[PDB]
């Protein structure tokens, strides 16, 4: 499909015992990073109960350790229920807004209105639409509806006869009507009348006739980001906004009238209020005044969970000139708590090799896994899992049907490692531009 | 004198032939008005005669 093969794409959840929230040593894609995945467990737990607002957590551990699997298997296992934010730090930066409010609505984007709605659609095979169109048009006309179960006619109010119109629709067709909107959507043609379908082409698809009464109540639970409320609330097309960008900073008084308003929707029942999560990629992106803002952000009642990830050591924090752990300043640190993931063993490596390997369609043979084991603990989880897509690429234009030794070897020819590559810049240093742009062209 | 009767010009509501429920159907083979798909099924069952009386139990007729 549109969905490719992706790093990620064998993570489907978190891999927990959902009755002790004890991690399985492998289950769902994840492999080893036991406790990590428990402490994550437990704030899935917490943001499923919806009761505890406004907390935050950094995932904290050297890179290639599992932060966004375990961010991603979070994701998976929430699903639909909740709303799932994920924000790359560098996002914020925008030309449209100020980073505060760019972050004001990202936190906006990670509480869900929930809303339930009903509405009768009457949906059926067309038998016979008659329209007079007696000059003018729209006059009188009658619609004959069946489904395998029952048929009706009825006569149709003339705004009605226009949407009949509108959307061409023909004896075969199957609709639905949405009757308060009077919308009709071609649900496709019945293939008993195929044959009528003169002008459609050989590549058109058929249905069978809709089954069951011609009319009932189908109910719509609608989620509603608070977002998406304020940006429908700025301007008259504001939901406009929300697909080409083009909001700017959206008026507090606007958001403070929201809130008040949902909080009336709540107390009067007809909506619910759904805490989401909002994960923040690589954090340390953010500078002081981000940080700032984010320590009195969470601690508004509708503030989601803040999921965090950092490579960062005790390193430079932006927009200031002094270090703290994680790049991140202490007094914002005050206010989190910390899961840490930790380096790969090498069966662990194995495993997620093999995961991996069976995510892309690849036959590793013994020895190839175990080689490829081998250079994951010396050139990282990352560069081996490349050579697994490059080996089959090998062995296919050999045509051989399983990845041998023998690919795996050309792949760790061709494609240098991290620590290869930069050996390869500490042997060129007088070809490659230094730091000083001084460089030598001759041979 | 005998002038004393009155028509109605608003629009009636629809009731089922067979079991006077709300109608939202009217057949359009037999035009009885019915409730549901298993009044549907009944009412395409009727012995031939039958149609005609529950028309004429509200004063219509098939011809
Ligand atoms: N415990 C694990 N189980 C399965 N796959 C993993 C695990 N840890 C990492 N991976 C995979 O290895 C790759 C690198 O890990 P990643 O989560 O990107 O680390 P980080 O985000 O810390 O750099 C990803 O494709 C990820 O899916």
């Amino acid at each position: 499909g549109l969905n490719l093969i992706a790093a990620h794409s064998h993570i489907r959840g978190l891999g927990v015992d959902a009755d002790t929230l004890e991690p399985r040593p492998s289950s769902q894609g994840l492999v080893g990073q036991e406790k990590a995945r428990k402490a994550a467990a437990v704030v899935l737990e917490m943001i499923k109960q919806g009761k505890i607002a406004g907390r935050a957590v950094l995932i904290a551990g050297p890179p290639s350790t599992g932060k966004t699997a375990i961010a991603m298997g979070m994701a998976q296992s929430l699903g639909q229920d909740v709303p799932f934010t994920t924000l790359a730090a560098s996002e914020i930066f925008s030309l449209e807004m100020s980073k505060t409010e760019a972050l004001t609505q990202a936190f906006r984007k990670s509480i869900g209105v929930r809303i339930k709605e009903e509405s009768e659609i009457m949906e059926g095979e067309v038998v016979e639409i008659q329209i007079d169109r007696s000059t003018g048009g729209a006059k009188q006309g009658k619609l004959t509806i069946k489904t395998t179960d029952m048929e009706a006619i009825y006569d149709m109010g003339s705004k009605m006869i226009d949407a009949m119109t509108k959307e061409r629709v023909m004896a075969g067709d199957i609709i639905s009507i949405d009757k308060s909107s009077g919308k009709i959507t071609k649900l496709g043609r019945s293939y008993a009348r195929s044959r009528d379908y003169d002008a459609m082409g050989v590549d058109t698809k058929f249905l069978q006739c809709p089954e069951g009464e011609l009319q009932k109540r189908k109910e719509v639970v609608h989620t509603v980001s608070l977002h998406e409320i304020d940006v429908i609330n700025s301007r008259t097309q504001g939901f406009l906004a929300l697909f080409s960008g083009d909001t700017g900073e959206i008026r507090s008084e606007i958001r403070d009238q929201i809130n008040t308003k949902v909080a009336e929707w709540k107390e009067e029942g007809k909506a619910e209020i759904v805490p989401g999560v909002l994960f923040i990629d690589e954090v340390h992106m953010l500078d002081i005044e981000c940080f700032s803002y984010i320590n009195r952000a969470l601690e508004s009642d509708l503030a989601p969970i803040v999921i965090m990830a950092s490579n960062r050591g005790v390193s430079r924090i932006r927009g200031t000139d002094y270090k703290s752990p994680h790049g991140l300043p202490l007094d914002f640190l005050d206010r989190v708590v910390i899961i840490n993931t930790h380096p790969y063993t090498p069966d662990e490596l194995r495993q997620i090799l093999s995961i991996r390997a069976q995510e892309e369609e690849v036959d590793l043979t013994p020895d190839a896994l175990a080689l490829l084991t081998k250079i994951g603990q010396e050139a990282g989880l990352r560069y081996a899992s490349n050579l697994i897509t490059t080996s089959q690429l090998i062995a296919a234009k050999r045509r051989a049907k399983q990845v041998g030794v023998e690919d795996v070897q050309r792949s760790f020819k061709l494609f240098y490692d991290p620590a290869r590559s930069v050996r390869f810049v500490q042997e060129s240093e007088k070809r490659l531009i230094g730091n000083d742009g001084v460089v030598d062209f001759s041979y | 004198t005998n002038i004393e009767s009155a028509p109605s010009l608003a629009p009636m509501k629809h009731y089922c032939d067979v079991t006077g429920l709300p109608a939202p159907y009217l057949d359009p083979k037999t035009r009885l008005r019915y409730h549901n798909k298993e009044i549907f099924a009944m009412i395409r069952n009727l012995p031939q005669g039958m149609g005609e009386q529950f028309l004429e139990a509200r004063g219509a007729h098939t011809v």
